[PDB]
RNA sequence: UACCUGGUUGAUCCUGCCAGUAGCAUAUGCUUGUCUCAAAGAUUAAGCCAUGCAUGUCUAAGUACGCACGGCCGGUACAGUGAAACUGCGAAUGGCUCAUUAAAUCAGUUAUGGUUCCUUUGGUCGCCUACUUGGAUAACUGUGGUAAUUCUAGAGCUAAUACAUGCCGACGGCGCUGACUCCCUUUGUGUGGGAUGCGUGCAUUUAUCAGAUCAAAACCAACCCGGUCGGCGGCUUUGGUGACUCUAGAUAACCUCGGGCCGAUCGCAGCCCUCCGUGGCGGCGACGACCCAUUCGAACGUCUGCCCUAUCAACUUUCGAUGGUAGUCGCCGUGCCUACCAUGGUGACCACGGGUGACGGGGAAUCAGGGUUCGAUUCCGGAGAGGGAGCCUGAGAAACGGCUACCACAUCCAAGGAAGGCAGCAGGCGCGCAAAUUACCCACUC
RNA sequence: GCUGCAGUUAAAAAGCUCGUAGUUGGAUCUUGUGGAGGGUUCCCCGCCCCUUGCCUCUCGGCGCCGGCCCGAAGCGUUUACUUUGAAAAAAUUAGAGUGUUCAAAGCAGGCCCGAGCCGCCUGGAUACCGCAGCUAGGAAUAAUGGAAUAGGACCGCGGUUCUAUUUUGUUGG
RNA sequence: UCGCUACUACCGAUUGGAUGGUUUAGUGAGGCCCUCGGAUCGGCCCGCCGGGGUGCCCUGGCGGAGCGCUGA
């Protein structure tokens, strides 16, 4: 937060100024920076740790440049070994009319996670969304995350 | 010729995929401008759907602007210092977006002198006594004051501004591609910026 | 083959509602350009020997539009094809006759004639709301007018009237639920019933119920509606059918009681 | 029509294959009256090619001093008809072939809030020259060179909606400076007017600001109104989407010239003058141009779907493989590319590799039910024009009825040089089991 | 040989066992009565505790006499399955109409008047479209879900911290 | 087993031949971009004449100088 910097170059948020206007705070006070979040829409809502940290990244939607439309989609965390970034899965069943029988088939793809969610572990649904493009196998951000299914990742007293 | 095209590059599992379609027009590079500092040369280059696209080589002049105040002034670009891409590109004066450069800083002080009716960093008093107090000084009767009143105290200038006009440069930032767009312009560095970008430069020169 | 646009259509690619034969040779007219898509115009010469055979050659049509007895929404057209579609009037002043092109229950564009003095206006819908320069507003409708300083209530799926001699809508209708709407598009075509109800979902393709005045409950999509007049009560005049939609069995039994073939 | 029959034995009952049977499409033999419909060099050699033809284009309305025709006489925009030539537009459509091509092509489904768009349609159209500016080229006239080409030189003319220039009208436009001046509080501050300056349409690039309303009270400081000479009650301001750093607005600037816009263009037919051919203005068109919308699309991107093979099991990486950060480039999004940094990505749910007499789909043949086999081929999408690469013009092409080079071919030559690409329609050679007329015509359909 | 094959001797069960992937996997969590549609109980409102589970409300209509009542707004832990809609190029195919001289086809055509009507009437249906995606209803069947080192319920209170910008007419402390 | 004919496959010296595609290094046509280059052709200034005007001005014709400055 303090230190966000560790290229070489500033980071820093567009649509955001330094005024140079009035001086007296006394010790401490205004961390001379006002936050930049946006709504999402679609039933979706902002993460209240968004809004209170600090991170510059511009491929998350909650700050940066770059919208979700056209689909949505869920997946499962299977492996996360990237920086800002995770793979997931799709599992489903494919039917042939030969027979009467299905068949399991898997893809794998990666997407972008904001540093926003740091409460991701392997073994968590998450959810996803359609968005323009924003690395060679990334087509795509998380919208949401949640765990709602067996052998939870914490003991049952909540 | 030298393309940018995608039909090339390997896929995820490491796999290649065979030639198909032959290189088309709208997948196409064209070298790189290359722009220095030196006298205005401009070339014009037809572009897809007409709508030429200029490209600038040696500039000399960027509008840069002193947004804590909200002037922009017309002024020189003297030097590159530091450029976050490459290390390279400083050495043969390349010029692009995101540098950092150097500026004459002199229109910024008679806009200053003129508004809030004090000098920055001087030499000497000695100086702006037969010419210069003319405009400093005021005859007005009835706005001397009057006006000058509320200019006051919305001049504080900060530290690491006022040192800088005493040498006669400001570190402003390129915030235009001149390669697009056929003219450098950009912003002048002011709050935590002005502070990380010193440190760099003395970091790595020096 | 592509390398740029096409300017050929064959027979068998173009639309089953002009109602084409195949032992006419390989080419169809192809409409030019212009406020109508192709999947939803009458091109002129389409009008003039394949429905009302005025003509019986396209050389015929070439001779007749160059006398200027042709018009289209009030104006003077001269070429064999210009794309006319779902609202607009044609008038043949020398005949002294006015078409309007409407759907039929069957979906295809049929011959509704009308008074002149009907064929003063036609009944456009909204489609955008575009704020131009220095504080001034657009409209945009389905046939590609652009009138400025519209009223500041309607909004897009509105109908307007426009006054095909001055521009300028006189007047309007307001969306609302339990008036009468025309389906323009989709399975459903032709149909004339009220909107009943509306559905919304956050995203794209909301729908929209209709209920006609025989007891029937279909739906369509939102963009394939237009508006005609209030509950039951139509701003324009109706051809024969009147959204009914019969089912084939119906329609047997009305051929065979009038035995209606011959005069 | 949901069907079986012959053959192993001395004889019998099984297992099992072979043969018989019917359809379909290619070749071939033999035969052949009448009537309608019509597939046809794909299989093999995407082998090679003589000759002919297959893309051009003018209205009342861009440019007519052809010594052309014509004239009723002319040119005073000046004829009517008009070869040629400049100019605009098209030639990126069609036609043809199936060689390449296994998540590629393609189909269904979705996305531009990531972009470009000739044209049509609808809007956009005032901050010593203007009674009209500047100077050359063709046709044409005349003289030539080369063995030869849709080769080309020199001389003498003359045009524009080609080319290059640039006013006027009506600016009585705006904000911030404030010479000053007036009243009451010296000033400060409360006031009213004010000469004098600079910027003040849209487009272009940058920075900054605004982009409003929620739930109540108690005193003090500056204050409106309901009204009075220290205090009570009553107000607050664009559009749109599910969602944008959207749209529109304000401030400070940037300006592209030779390289944004704001008409020096053309044709039909009328008028009015404190009035006599001028000063004024009205209708109907034609063309051109800037921006927005629309139409026809174009280009990338989402989800799902694939034939044979493991005697192909590990593959991919600084010759970028996967990701992060910044930049360049491009119509835009993006390791597309470059710098710096991280070490990832994929696989027994078959990756990777190899094969395919594999273009894909809409479909076709057979068929009780379930299937099997085929799809070069009239519709749609794609790829390619001898093999490779590069590029000009244009809105659109990495074009081959455009160009340049290399490589493989092949033609003419006076040996100096020059010219070429039938997988367009016919036609020839070759190849093979195997496939048509060097025909007639723009009347239909476009 | 999925529907639909065979393996003692006719061609044929790894010498034997362990074992990951893959495939497959026990039982168990609600029934009766008036009105309406169909019998003589049984299959849209309600009732025993439940009945499309709830509230909370507030903004824009309906009511009845300030006060009160009920539709729309969040949803019932998640899917498969099934049922209804939307959206699906043509030709082909199935198939309706029409006497091609009948037919293969084709999309036409049929009527009354001497011409003296200057005309009349009518068709160019409908079905189908693996998937996957979009929509709404059902809750049996098959997966998945919760408080056992407690937190579910109520304006139950305390302790602690941050923040929202509305109102005392307006603007500031 | 051995002997006799037609016929098919395999191994194989020859480090076989032919054709095609990959691959290291070296060489590298042609176009495009960039940086230079200036053959060559004009314009505007001073003489004489023509026109207009006040030795002189503007414009046209003609010649020469510096070819000065300037464009293509």
């Amino acid at each position: 937060m303090a230190d966000i910097q560790t290229e070489r170059a500033y980071q820093k948020q567009p649509t955001i100024f330094q005024n140079k206007k009035r001086v007296l705070l006394g010790e401490t006070g205004k961390e001379k920076l006002p936050r930049y979040y946006k709504n999402i829409g679609l039933g979706f809502k902002t993460p209240k740790e968004a809004i209170e940290g600090t991170y510059i990244d511009k491929k998350c939607p909650f700050t940066g440049n770059v919208s979700i439309r056209g689909r949505i989609l869920s997946g499962v965390v299977t492996k996360m070994k990237m920086q800002r970034t995770i793979v997931i899965r799709r599992d489903y069943l494919h039917y042939i009319r030969k027979y009467n029988r299905f068949e399991k088939r898997h893809k794998n793809m990666s997407v972008h996670l904001s540093p926003c969610f740091r409460d991701v572990q392997i073994g968590d649904i998450v959810t996803v969304g359609e968005c323009r493009p924003l690395s060679k196998t990334v087509r795509f951000n998380v919208l949401k995350v949640t765990k709602a299914a067996g052998t939870k990742k914490q003991f049952q007293k909540f | 010729g030298i393309s940018r095209d995608n039909w090339h590059k390997r896929r995820k599992t490491g796999g290649k995929r065979k030639p198909y379609h032959k290189k088309r027009k709208y997948e196409l590079g064209r070298p790189a401008a290359n722009t220095k500092i030196g006298p205005r040369r401009i070339h014009t280059v037809g572009v897809r759907g007409g709508n030429k696209k200029y490209r600038a080589l040696r500039l000399d002049v960027g509008n840069f602007s002193w947004g804590s105040e909200c002037c922009t002034r017309k002024t020189r670009i003297i030097d590159v210092v530091y450029n976050a891409s490459n290390n390279e590109l400083v050495r043969t004066k390349t010029l692009v977006k995101n540098c950092i450069v150097l500026i004459d800083s002199t229109p910024y002080r008679q806009w200053y002198e003129s508004h809030y009716a004090l000098p920055l960093g001087r030499k000497k008093g000695a100086k702006l006594t037969p010419e210069e107090e003319e405009i400093l000084n005021k005859k007005r009767s009835k706005k001397i004051q009057k006006k000058y009143d509320e200019r006051k105290k919305n001049a504080k200038i900060s530290s690491l501004l006022e040192e800088q006009f005493q040498q006669g440069k400001l570190l402003a930032c390129i915030a235009s591609r001149p390669g697009q767009c056929g003219r450098a312009d950009g912003y002048v560095l002011e709050g935590k910026e002005l502070e990380f970008y010193l440190r760099k430069i003395k970091a790595r020169k020096g | 083959m592509a390398r740029g646009p096409k300017k050929h259509l064959k027979r068998v690619a173009a639309p089953k509602h002009w109602m084409l034969d195949k032992l006419t040779s390989v080419f169809a007219p192809r409409p030019s350009t212009g406020p109508h898509k192709l999947r939803e115009c009458l091109p002129l010469i389409i009008f003039l020997r394949n429905k009302l055979k005025y003509a019986l050659t396209g050389d015929e049509v070439k001779k007749i539009c160059m006398q200027r007895f042709i018009k289209i929404d009030g104006k003077v057209r001269a070429d064999i094809t210009y794309p006319a579609g779902f609202m607009d009037v044609i008038s043949i002043d020398k005949t002294g006759e006015n078409f309007r092109l409407i759907y039929d229950t069957k979906g295809r564009f049929a011959v509704h004639r009308i008074t002149p003095e009907e064929a003063k206006y036609k009944l456009c819908k909204v489609r955008k709301i575009f704020v131009g320069t220095k504080g001034i507003p657009h409209l945009v409708t389905h046939d590609a007018r652009t009138i400025r300083y519209p009223d500041p209530l309607i909004k897009m799926n509105d109908t307007i009237q426009i006054d095909l001699e001055t521009g300028k809508i006189t007047d309007f209708i307001k969306f609302d639920t339990g008036n009468l709407c025309m389906v323009t598009g989709g399975a459903n075509l032709g149909r004339i019933g009220v909107i009943t109800n509306r559905e919304r979902h956050p995203g794209s393709f909301d729908v929209v119920h209709v209920k006609d005045a025989n007891g029937n409950s279909f739906a369509t999509r939102l963009s394939n509606i237009f508006v005609i007049g209030k509950g039951n009560k139509p701003w324009i005049s109706l051809p024969r059918g009147k959204g009914i939609r019969l089912t084939i069995a119906e329609e047997r039994d009305k051929r065979l009681a009038a035995k209606q073939s011959s005069g």
